[PDB]
């Protein structure tokens, strides 16, 4: 991962969290659970979307494109002809695959970025009140409840 | 009390590729590429396209006899030939400008056929039937073009002819006519009496000057004569005259032509159906709104971009890692 | 005491777009696309173009009536056809090779016309004079082509002209010349007596031979008659020779070409005036430094590159957050 | 943000700034200020201007193109060339629009990297000396002098 | 106890260009630029060129006198003009579609050239020797074609010759003719004896007729006469029939052609050497794996992809900063 | 650096290390050293060699190519097949600087986040036991062998 997130310090996915891409987990007394954040994965999903969009907006569609046909003293003009057709269709053929290529490797990039992101957005709230372990998990001192991981999972918590 | 960030995942399987890596597995993907079609030769706009069958443009436009189910045709989206479209120019000969023709009728979606020449009534001094021969044969007789008709001497008196008619459809019309080439002075005798004879045909834009070329040729459907056939667009108020005095295969059939764009002429043996689409290519009918497809280069209507790719699939979620 | 870590922002209004987001507001930025133009047709360093105005390129070289003004003129930037440049062709007949010509005259820049064939001069056992038509009338009587001679019988007695002419020029020489196709035998006899004459143009590249092809045509400018116009490069050295007996519309006028690359000819009705460009289109000059431009496919001189986009905007600065 | 601090954790723009796009605020006993790094600021320059060039120069400019003529039995040859025309018209849209496109993408990303490289910068000097409150401020300790924050805002400080 | 993370570098002096920077040295990169070649015309598969030296497609063809080596040859994997191929038409005169011809050529691997019409067999009644010129001269005396032969009257009994042949080779069969067009009406006598005499080839899909153009033109290799060659691809079982009266330079020898692909005509002044390569250009023969190459448009075989470029390198390493 | 390791916080490279292109130094009592870390060097490798084959397969070899001939009298049509022929070299030069001109960035790139994401993974395990200097070196306060060292270009060392 370019960024160390995704299939990095966060070793794996969780095939459980089903609200959204990003995601907490979250152990309180009370019990467990998944809760995906709107905030990310509504973005992401934006993103996305109008990156979809833009690749099939600049390949204008194809109107109507007959043969033609030469007599045996016009082989020149049919190789031309021929010659034309495949430059083009060579052309296209390679933009397609690269764009999609290239594409492909700056989007699941943006996925590890956000994911990332999200992680120290979330660890420069808590601070002190916890300490990194592994897997991207915070482990609470003043041990709080679901009304704090609430706050947690919204920007607000405050406790320097 | 803990709580972690982390990331879906799933049982997805589609898989895409990057630069970097091949086969990666993600979450969730499109495809961009159209592999599949209707299998059918369907209709455009409601219109149905126009099988030519066993004919050929020549066939069709010339009349050849077994081509009279076209007869009543006017009307079409697009023109259909086939793997056995031979049915064309009956009578050995050439015709001038024939790719040309078929490049003209790419742009045309309708006409109105129209006697402009009537066969009993325009000829008089000349003798209109027995203007038949066994190469263009039906039922077992010998016969010839529904739209073409062959002028002899009317008992070895070959006057000289002189017809004319004016564009008065506010369209364009169509006018073909042919020029015979007998093997053997005898037969010229025979035919148009005069020994040496000539036609020729003249408008505004149009000029040109036919002479009998007389001579030896192998046979070709039992025939060592051959025939030209010729063809020209006039105008709008234009007048074309022809001007013969023997051996000219007169206009008996015109046509006034209507000029569409988007059509054209393919060739594909697929099964015509009472089936509607706004993308036809000669394997079938293909009803998609993705931007690429590997089905065909020919295209009619407004159909995705011809790629020779084999697999487009684009990324939207991210690296599957179910680590169950 | 504190320190802080932030980034420029102000007012601007500039948007840009992305893969992922459109709309984006920076900082600074630039504009790749050019969009405007001067409206005139201006000259290219210095040398000014070549209005035909109501004439055509044929109506120039053959030396139409009409067309006197482009007499004196011998250099150009790029030659200009308008929306009535109708006057050419005033006898009907035909141009052969007509667009080749063109293709020919857009990599000329300026020449020098002479008169290769005098009138009164190169003609005895000829006449010169008389040799006038309606269809191209002059202030209202009837006259003919200013480079291109009509040579008719010389009372009744019209022998077998032959006339040469060599290339010493050191450049390429541009003949024109034409062949007259009478409506009537009776006129072929008033006009070259003999009642089957011939011509015949040859030269080291060179051969053809021409024949009256005398028949009854519609009437195009009150004529029935036709004439057909030729055309050919002798190059530095060969020699031309026309022999004929009648029907030969002979070269008064020829020109020694001087080849230049970067020219061409172009439909526009804009003006013309005194302005000085680097690259011009039939909309206007251009005048910009970008890299692209959605004016005009047509170009001459040095342009940007013709898109059909619509905006394009590169960021430079970033992400414009005002937040005041 | 890919890299998180643009419209991120610092976020938003100091309208006041006007000496560059990257700089800092400062705010000891002495008085307020803004000053802009000119280290970070004219390399972002070098490169976008050396962007920007190198966008135009793989477009060649173009040379005289006018069009040709055909006779009306030259058909097949005159749709030939449309088909050309139209066909290069096409591709060349499609690059200029892509490219633009994707390297914008690029810009906004490449300042995002350059405020963050920026920020952690300082943040690795002071250490101890001062604690990191929010929008990329820190707040010192050792409560310095206009002739310190000079020391900061140059690389110089020293003070683990 | 310390411990430290850092990257590998070097004294590598490969330098690379980005969007944002340029030259920037790295550690590892490759080339993807061949710019190197062979200097020399080599073998493909084994089978060498074929050189025509002196000559061009037009002599080897028709059998030119200075092209007598090339009359062993019948397989090549691609044809070779130099700057000095102009022995070709030695007696003045055209070559219809030529270029066509060359067209036709370029998918020609090999071919069995034969005596179609035996010099002393196919011709009594008409005189076989004596149809030579100064034009087409060989060792100083006066000659001809090898593989075309030219019939006059044998004694002034020029009687209407009709010879045929039928192609029973599997294969096409290129046949090769001319037509001469004497100066003045004093030589159609003493050559072909009939003032006035006729040429008349045909076939299936072959028809044409041609009539002496005699008429006055400038000397070449002092000729005021011309002679213009035509040629056709007889298909299997057709029959090809020539019928003149004078006139007609016979078909010698014949050629049966053996379609291979991936061949063709190169102008290079390049030395042949025995070296065999996967890739030939003008300039020489290339080896190499990369993608691209700027040596040469024109190729054979399987090369590089053709570029403008003059450097195309691409990282692979990392920036490499020494530091020592 | 876009990520802000080489040429960056780890001011530049070491001509002694050459088993690969990331690893450590190491100063431990029995002595010093260098050693490449196979983990990241080796799929930086299998990367960059993908990336290389993916920009070759995309340029398809050019097959035989050979130009046509015109009589004076085909002047549009010997322009067309000119028109053609050069309007399509312009694109693939076009298309094989930028390609290169992109990826090369691109790679640049990589080696600076994978740099940087090494750094990081050590980091991560010392923690407390040693203290963040310079030039992304850390000091043991726990002084560790050569037994130990191999625990951290390894990955095992425990020790929170
Ligand atoms: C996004 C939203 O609904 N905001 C509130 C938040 O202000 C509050 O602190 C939290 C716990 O009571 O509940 C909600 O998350
Ligand atoms: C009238 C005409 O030309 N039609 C021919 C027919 O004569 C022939 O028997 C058949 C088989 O090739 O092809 C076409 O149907
Ligand atoms: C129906 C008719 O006229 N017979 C011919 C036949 O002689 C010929 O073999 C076949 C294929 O060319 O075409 C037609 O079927
Ligand atoms: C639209 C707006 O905010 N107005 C100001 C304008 O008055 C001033 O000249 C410029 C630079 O100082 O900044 C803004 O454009
Ligand atoms: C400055 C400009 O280009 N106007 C557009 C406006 O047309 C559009 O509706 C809006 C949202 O898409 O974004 C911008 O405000
Ligand atoms: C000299 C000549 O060719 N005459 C015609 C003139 O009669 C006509 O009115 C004009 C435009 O219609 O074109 C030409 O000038
Ligand atoms: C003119 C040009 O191409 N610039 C560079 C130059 O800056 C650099 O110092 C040199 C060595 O890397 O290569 C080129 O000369
Ligand atoms: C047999 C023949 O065509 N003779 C000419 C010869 O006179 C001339 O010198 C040479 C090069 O110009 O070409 C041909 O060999
Ligand atoms: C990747 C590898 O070599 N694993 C071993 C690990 O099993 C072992 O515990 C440690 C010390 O014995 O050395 C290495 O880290
Ligand atoms: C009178 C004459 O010269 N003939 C036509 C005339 O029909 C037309 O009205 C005129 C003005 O456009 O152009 C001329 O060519
Ligand atoms: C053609 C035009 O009007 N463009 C002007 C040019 O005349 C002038 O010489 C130049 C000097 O800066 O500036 C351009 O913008």
């Amino acid at each position: 991962g370019l960024f160390g997130a995704i299939a990095g310090f966060i070793e794996g996915g969780w095939t459980g969290m089903i609200d959204g891409w990003y995601g907490y987990h979250h152990q309180n007394e009370q019990g467990s659970g998944y809760a995906a954040d709107q905030k990310s994965t509504q973005n992401a999903i934006d993103g996305i979307t109008n990156k979809v969009n833009s690749v099939i907006e600049k390949m204008n569609t194809q109107f109507t494109a007959v043969g033609k046909e030469f007599n045996n003293l016009e082989r020149r003009i049919e190789n031309l002809n021929k010659k034309v057709d495949d430059g083009f269709l060579d052309i296209w053929t390679y933009n397609a695959e690269l764009l999609v290529l290239l594409e492909n490797e700056r989007t699941l990039d943006f996925h590890d970025s956000n994911v990332r992101n999200l992680y120290e957005k979330v660890k420069s709230q808590l601070k002190n009140n916890a300490k990194e372990i592994g897997n991207g998990c915070f482990e609470f001192y003043h041990k709080c409840d679901d009304a704090c991981m609430e706050s947690v999972r919204n920007g607000t918590y405050d406790y320097p | 009390d803990t709580i972690c960030i982390g990331y879906h995942a799933n049982n997805s399987t589609d898989t895409v590729d990057t630069v970097l890596e091949k086969n990666v597995t993600v979450t969730h993907s499109v495809n961009l590429l159209e592999d599949s079609h209707n299998g059918k030769l369907c209709k455009l706009k409601g219109i149905a396209p126009l099988q030519l069958g066993k004919c050929n443009i020549a066939g069709w436009l010339l009349g050849n006899p077994e081509c009279d189910l076209l007869l009543t045709a006017s009307s079409w989206s697009y023109i259909v030939e086939t793997s056995n479209s031979e049915n064309g120019t009956c009578y050995p000969g050439d015709f001038i400008d024939y790719e040309e023709l078929r490049e003209q009728l790419s742009s045309v979606s309708s006409f109105e056929k129209f006697e402009i020449f009537p066969k009993t009534s325009s000829w008089p001094n000349h003798e209109t039937t027995k203007g038949v021969t066994a190469a263009c044969s039906y039922a077992g007789a010998s016969s010839f073009y529904r739209n073409l008709l062959w002028l002899t001497k009317k008992g070895s008196s070959y006057p000289k002819l002189s017809k004319s008619y004016v564009n008065n459809k506010g369209k364009e019309v169509l006018v073909l006519w042919g020029v015979h080439h007998p093997p053997t002075g005898t037969d010229q005798q025979s035919l148009y009496q005069n020994a040496d004879a000539y036609v020729s045909v003249g408008s505004s834009k149009y000029n040109r000057r036919f002479t009998p070329e007389i001579a030896a040729r192998p046979k070709v459907r039992d025939q060592a004569g051959r025939m030209n056939y010729y063809w020209t667009l006039l105008e709008p108020g234009d007048t074309i005259t022809f001007e013969a005095t023997g051996n000219l295969i007169a206009p008996w059939y015109a046509f006034a032509l209507n000029r569409g764009s988007g059509s054209g002429i393919i060739t594909s043996d697929a099964p015509v159906h009472d089936c509607n689409t706004k993308c036809q290519t000669p394997h079938g009918a293909i009803n998609s709104s993705l931007p690429f497809q590997n089905i065909h280069p020919v295209t009619i209507g407004e159909c995705p971009k011809y790629v020779r790719s084999t697999k487009l699939r684009m990324a939207t979620g991210l690296r599957n890692i179910p680590a169950r």
